[PDB]
């Protein structure tokens, strides 16, 4: 398998919008994150979206969540999570810290 | 003669264990079960002697 | 119910009836051993009154219990006769009326060895039976020759066994698989199925020579018309090491998956997997004198049978990093019979690097009837094959009986015996490196010390036995409340980290072998339609 | 032939509905197998005039 | 869809309620709760929240862990007692075994090392054979 | 470039903890005999 970076992201960002329920959405996005690189800030925005179409909110939840165990440093996960800033404040996404403080 | 088509409609349409269809078949198992009792009984009656030591007298 | 068990056609009732047996019998040599371990706590007479043939005789009857009633019978009988036709698809075996003799001959060859014990005076000769010793003028009487007639009846069921496990394999496979395609296990009783069939019939013929000896008149190993003792020895190897290996692969084909299911990852590199199995098959049947290293051999027949021995430690490795790649990366989930497996890799490197110090003829001379060697074989044959016996228990058993165990009492077990087995056998080496010799019921006053240290272990695995005889109990009675209470494990692979509780409650098993997919005590008539695979 | 399906019925042995505990057949059968070492002891040591 | 917010009294905290509720309740509190993800996720209540994200990934279920809390201890301390019941066994089964070598003595051994001494026995590694009272 | 800290670093905190747990396991195993002759008559008397 020589599959380049580039190449990673636009075929799941072709696999995303084609899932139809949430088996498809939920399957998509665990082989996404089986790789040995954390997914580009424009592949994570595709799965929010396709999160809304099948109207499931802690699917939502739990891709920030994984998003912080795959980065190597706490400032990648803060780059992130400034790239991301709209979005998860446009369809009301909240961070699973933010939802179960301590 | 041929008798395979004859013995393959009694064998199909039987009740009775393979072993037992054919008409001739009491004439085998009916000895070979006494003979299988006597073989298999009397070497375990010398058990005992052999680790008692006493050996026959053919003598 | 008589016609059931005792005129059996089918292959999973009778793999049921050899693990019954088997079990039976590891208790007889688990009891010798513990008297063994008890004479030797100290020196002098201790527990048999000074009876030095006593002593020998139960040491024959530990080694023949232990290898040829209850590893073979369970590895072999048990789990190649249940999951084999499972694993490829197949209705039944072929031939099921010689699968059936192949069992009730080790029932016959039991009341054949128990009976040599108690005749005269048993046989005090070791398992290897050397002539002279074991001739009629060194071992009178009719124990030799009950012990050669139960040893005759085990390898009638060996190879009857193994001709079943050939034509099976090669016949009946489902639609779709290919022997490309086939499970590791599948192939693990598959290449040991052909070391039988060409390393038993080279004993039948060195044992039955022997019996020939003794009651008929014939010198092929008396000295006195001619013949050489040297040459039972040469025909009693060329069985003997391919049989270590027939003791070790359908465990290596266990511990692949049960790593690779705890892992949740495919075993790296598959098909060097079975290239390996069939190298280490193959350079088994060329390396048997080293088991002969200080007869008198020339010395350009002991520099080849040092390399050739070496270079088993190739494939062998091969394996050893390949186990590693595949939990390397994982998500690993510690249930019991994963802890099996974490410790057979470890322990199983300690038995093998030992031995390849002794496959070098010129330090063998240190290492020959030395506590040493006993050492080595114990952590290969009782922290290996055995620990891998567990490992596949605690994997299947739910499944095949219906019923769960007590998981916290499992692992309790496991820890008793994985300290108890290192306590007997890891001073075996200091004894042998300063010089103590094998097969001996008393030793000079300098061995005292290691010798009381490995008779404590040996109670603390006996109790390990006992807790696990225990276990045994809980499952069979109280196996439906394991499953309601939380004393057992459900699932042996959890949700991934994404899938909720409700989607993973649609596909609850994932797995690339198809008996995990039956219901849990699987149907008298498994298949009708065939399983299909692209 | 045909077979009865479920738990209890792919082993030769009864575990419930009998009379007697089944304890009673579970460690009994172990018990004979951890036996069969110590009859040989005593048939010998008996043989050796030690007893 | 069913607009209205699920009440305080149904989903306060559900965590620790779910292990205990009924079955028959367990279904009817997904049905509502379904119908109210369809509405934009800025209007939804934060026990709403909390529900819907510990129904699907909370520690119950299939996320049952291997040992529940207590058990490692439960382990530790029956390894523990496992250890100490063998060892006094042995010591029992030991008052059984038969006498001393005559030899086992340090009076015994201290005349061996004068003989070896004599000898020059193990002249870089030691000779000694006292190992006794 | 790289955000954070260096790889190194990250590392190093991660696993020289974890040589010394090795350390004292694999001391344990292959040494505890050593600890049964401290405790003899025929050491040092
Ligand atoms: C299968 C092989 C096997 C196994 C398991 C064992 C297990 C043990 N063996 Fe032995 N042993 C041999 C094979 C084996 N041995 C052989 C070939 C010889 C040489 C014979 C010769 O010299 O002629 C020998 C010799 C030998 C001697 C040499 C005596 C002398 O030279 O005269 C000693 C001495 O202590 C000894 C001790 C032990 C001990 C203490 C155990 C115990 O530690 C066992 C520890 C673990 C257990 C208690 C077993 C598990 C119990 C089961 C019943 C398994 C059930 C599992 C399931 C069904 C899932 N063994
Ligand atoms: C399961 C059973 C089993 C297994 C698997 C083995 C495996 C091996 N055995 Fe053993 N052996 C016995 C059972 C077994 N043996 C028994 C019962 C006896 C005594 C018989 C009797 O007298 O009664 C015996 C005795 C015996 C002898 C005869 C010694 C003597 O009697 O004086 C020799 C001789 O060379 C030997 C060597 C080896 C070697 C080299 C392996 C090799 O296969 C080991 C290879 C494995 C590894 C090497 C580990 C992992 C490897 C790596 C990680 C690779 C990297 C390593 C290097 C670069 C070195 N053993
Ligand atoms: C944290 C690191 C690991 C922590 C480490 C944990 C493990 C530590 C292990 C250290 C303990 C090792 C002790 C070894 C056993 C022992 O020394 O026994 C002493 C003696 C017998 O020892 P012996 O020298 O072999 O006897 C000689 C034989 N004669 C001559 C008598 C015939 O025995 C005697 O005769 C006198 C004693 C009689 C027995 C009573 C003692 C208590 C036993 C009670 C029984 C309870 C269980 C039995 C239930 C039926
Ligand atoms: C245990 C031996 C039973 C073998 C099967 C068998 O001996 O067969 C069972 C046969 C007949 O029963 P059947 O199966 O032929 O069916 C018959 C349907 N009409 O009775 C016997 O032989 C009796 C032999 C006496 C057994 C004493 C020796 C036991 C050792
Ligand atoms: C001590 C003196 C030595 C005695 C030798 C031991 C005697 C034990 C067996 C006694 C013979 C009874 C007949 C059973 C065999 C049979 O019936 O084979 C017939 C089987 C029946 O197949 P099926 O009914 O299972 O399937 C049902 C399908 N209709 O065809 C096969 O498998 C095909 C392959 C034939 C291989 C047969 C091998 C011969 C067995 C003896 C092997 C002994 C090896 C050791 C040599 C010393
Ligand atoms: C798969 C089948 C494997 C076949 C095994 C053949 C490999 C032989 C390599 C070592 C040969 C060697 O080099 O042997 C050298 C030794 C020399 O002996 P010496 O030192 O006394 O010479 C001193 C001279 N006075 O001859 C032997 O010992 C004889 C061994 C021959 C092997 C016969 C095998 C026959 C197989 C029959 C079983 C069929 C099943
Ligand atoms: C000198 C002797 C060395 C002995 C080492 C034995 C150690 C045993 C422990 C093994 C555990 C690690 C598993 C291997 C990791 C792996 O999985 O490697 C496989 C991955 C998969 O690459 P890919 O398929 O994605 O791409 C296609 C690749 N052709 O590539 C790597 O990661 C590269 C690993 C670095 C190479 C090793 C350098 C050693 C110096
Ligand atoms: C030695 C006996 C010592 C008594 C210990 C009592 C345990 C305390 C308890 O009652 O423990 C309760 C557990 C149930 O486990 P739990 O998780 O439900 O409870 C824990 C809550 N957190 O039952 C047991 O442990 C039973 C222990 C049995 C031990 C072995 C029994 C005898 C085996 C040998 C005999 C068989 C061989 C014979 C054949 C030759
Ligand atoms: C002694 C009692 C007599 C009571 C008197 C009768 C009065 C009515 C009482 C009702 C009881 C009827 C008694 C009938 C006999 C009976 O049910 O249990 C008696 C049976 C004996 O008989 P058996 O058929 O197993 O043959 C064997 C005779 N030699 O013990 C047992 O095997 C106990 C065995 C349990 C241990 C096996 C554990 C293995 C578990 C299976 C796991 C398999 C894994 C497979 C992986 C490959
Ligand atoms: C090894 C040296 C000493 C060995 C002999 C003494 C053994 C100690 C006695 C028994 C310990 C009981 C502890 C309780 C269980 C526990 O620890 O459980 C804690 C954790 C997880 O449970 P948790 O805490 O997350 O949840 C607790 C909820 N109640 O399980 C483990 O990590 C098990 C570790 C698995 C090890 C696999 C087998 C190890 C042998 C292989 C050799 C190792 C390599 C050697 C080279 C470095
Ligand atoms: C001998 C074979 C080994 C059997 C191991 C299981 C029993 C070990 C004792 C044990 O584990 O005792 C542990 C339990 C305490 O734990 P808990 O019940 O509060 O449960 C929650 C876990 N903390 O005390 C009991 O069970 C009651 C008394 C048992 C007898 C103790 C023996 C001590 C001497
Ligand atoms: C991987 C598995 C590891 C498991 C760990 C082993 C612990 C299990 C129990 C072992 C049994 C002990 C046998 C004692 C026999 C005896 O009686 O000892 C006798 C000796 C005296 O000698 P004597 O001549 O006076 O005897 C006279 C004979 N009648 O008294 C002792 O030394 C007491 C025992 C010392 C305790 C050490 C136990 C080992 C723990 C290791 C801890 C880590 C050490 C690390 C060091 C770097
Ligand atoms: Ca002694
Ligand atoms: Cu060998």
């Amino acid at each position: 398998d020589e599959e380049t970076f580039e190449e990673f992201t636009a075929r799941y960002e072709k696999e995303f919008d084609e899932a139809y329920d949430l088996f498809e959405v939920q399957r998509v996005l665990n082989n996404c994150f089986s790789y040995d690189l954390v997914p580009a800030p424009a592949v994570i925005e595709k799965a929010l979206r396709a999160a809304r179409r099948v109207n499931d909110l802690p699917t939502a939840i739990r891709v920030f969540e994984a998003l912080k165990y795959k980065v190597e440093n706490e400032d990648q996960y803060k780059a992130y999570l400034d790239e991301l800033k709209d979005v998860r404040q446009e369809l009301g996404v909240p961070l699973k810290e933010e939802l179960f403080p301590s | 003669a041929n008798k395979v088509i004859q013995l393959q409609k009694i064998f199909q349409s039987s009740t009775k264990p393979l072993w037992w269809r054919h008409p001739r078949s009491a004439l085998y198992l009916y000895p070979f079960y006494a003979i299988f009792a006597v073989a298999v009984v009397t070497p375990l009656l010398y058990i005992p002697n052999a680790i008692r030591g006493i050996k026959a007298k053919k003598a | 119910m008589v016609q059931r068990w005792l005129y059996s056609t089918n292959a999973k009732d009778i793999a049921v009836l050899y693990f019954m047996l088997a079990i039976f019998s590891g208790m007889a040599g688990t009891a010798m051993s513990l008297i063994i371990r008890l004479e030797l706590a100290a020196p002098g007479s201790q527990y048999l009154h000074g009876n030095s043939q006593l002593f020998n005789v139960l040491v024959v009857g530990h080694a023949v219990l232990m290898i040829f009633f209850l590893v073979m019978p369970a590895l072999i009988g048990g789990f190649g006769n249940y999951l084999l036709p499972l694993m490829i698809g197949a209705t039944d075996t072929a031939f099921p009326r010689i699968n059936n003799i192949a069992f009730w001959v080790l029932p016959m060859g039991l009341v054949c060895l128990v009976t040599s014990t108690l005749v005269e005076s048993g046989a005090g000769t070791g398992w290897t039976v050397y002539p002279p010793l074991s001739s009629i003028q060194a071992h009178s009487g009719p124990s030799v020759d009950l012990a050669i007639f139960a040893l005759h009846l085990t390898s009638i069921s060996s190879l009857l066994g193994a001709i079943n496990f050939i034509v099976t394999t090669l016949n009946m496979r489902t639609n779709g698989m290919t022997m490309h395609k086939l499970p590791l296990f599948v192939w693990s009783i598959f290449i040991t199925a052909f070391l039988l069939l060409l390393s038993l019939p080279v004993l039948s013929a060195g044992i039955t020579m022997l019996l020939l000896d003794r009651n008929f008149n014939t010198s092929f190993f008396e000295v006195s018309g001619g013949g050489d003792p040297i040459l039972y020895e040469h025909l009693f190897w060329f069985f003997g090491h391919p049989e270590v290996y027939i003791l070790i692969i359908p465990g290596f084909g266990i511990i692949s998956h049960v790593v690779s299911t705890y892992s949740k990852k495919p075993v790296f590199g598959e098909i060097s997997m079975v290239y390996a199995m069939a190298s280490i098959g193959l350079l088994g049947f060329l390396v048997w004198s080293h088991h002969m290293y200080i007869v008198g051999l020339d010395a350009d027949t002991r520099a080849y049978f040092t390399s050739a021995t070496m270079i088993i430690a190739i494939p062998t490795g091969i394996k050893i990093f390949s186990w590693l790649a595949t939990i390397h990366g994982g998500s690993i989930r510690l249930a019991t019979p994963m802890l099996y497996a974490i410790a057979f890799l470890f322990l199983f490197t300690m038995g093998g690097l030992t031995g390849v110090a002794l496959a070098n003829a010129s330090l063998d001379v240190a290492f020959h009837d030395t506590y040493y060697v006993v050492g080595h074989f114990h952590y290969v044959l009782s922290m290996g094959a055995i620990f891998s016996l567990f490992a596949g228990y605690y994997y299947w058993s739910p499944q095949i009986l219906g019923l769960n165990y007590n998981e916290k009492l499992a692992q309790i077990q496991f820890w008793l015996i994985f300290i108890g087995a290192n306590v007997i056998f890891f001073p075996m080496h200091f004894l042998g490196i300063n010089g103590m010799p094998r097969r001996i019921p008393d030793y000079p006053d300098a061995f005292a010390g290691w010798n009381y240290v490995a008779s404590i272990g040996s109670f603390i695995a006996t109790l390990s036995l006992f807790l696990f005889i225990y276990i045994l109990y809980d499952q069979l009675v109280n196996g439906l409340n394991n499953k309601v209470n939380n004393k057992s494990v459900i699932y042996n692979k959890a949700p991934d980290f994404v899938e909720s509780n409700t989607i993973f409650n649609l596909n609850t098993v994932k797995s690339s072998s198809i008996e995990f997919l039956l219901t849990s005590p699987p149907a008298v008539h498994s298949f009708n339609t065939p399983a299909v695979q692209s | 032939v045909h077979f009865k399906d479920g738990v209890y019925e792919n082993i030769p042995f009864k575990v419930k509905g009998r009379k007697t505990p089944y304890a009673l057949s579970h460690f009994g059968f172990f018990a004979i197998g951890f036996a069969v070492p110590f009859v040989a002891c005593y048939v010998q040591l008996k043989k050796s005039g030690a007893f | 869809a069913q607009t209205h917010a699920l009440s305080n009294a149904a989903v306060m905290d559900l965590q620790s309620r779910w292990e205990n509720m009924p079955s028959t309740e367990q279904q009817d509190i997904v049905s509502k709760l379904s119908e109210r993800q369809k509405l934009p996720w800025a209007q939804l209540t934060e026990p709403e929240k909390q529900a819907v994200w510990y129904i699907s990934y909370g520690e119950w279920g299939p996320r049952r862990p291997v040992l529940n809390k207590g058990d490692s201890s439960f382990i530790a301390k029956g390894v523990a007692a496992g250890l100490l019941f063998s060892v006094g066994l042995f010591a029992v089964v030991r008052m059984a075994g038969g006498q001393d070598a005559k030899t086992m003595n340090k009076e015994w051994q201290l005349k061996s090392d004068e003989y070896l001494k004599s000898k020059n026995a193990n002249p870089w590694g030691g000779y000694s054979q006292v190992q006794s009272k | 470039g790289r955000i954070g800290e260096s790889w190194v670093i990250t590392e190093g905190r991660r696993l020289i903890p974890e040589i010394f747990q090795w350390s004292a396991v694999l001391s344990v195993c292959l040494g505890w005999p050593g600890a049964v002759y401290f405790f003899s008559k025929a050491r040092k008397a």
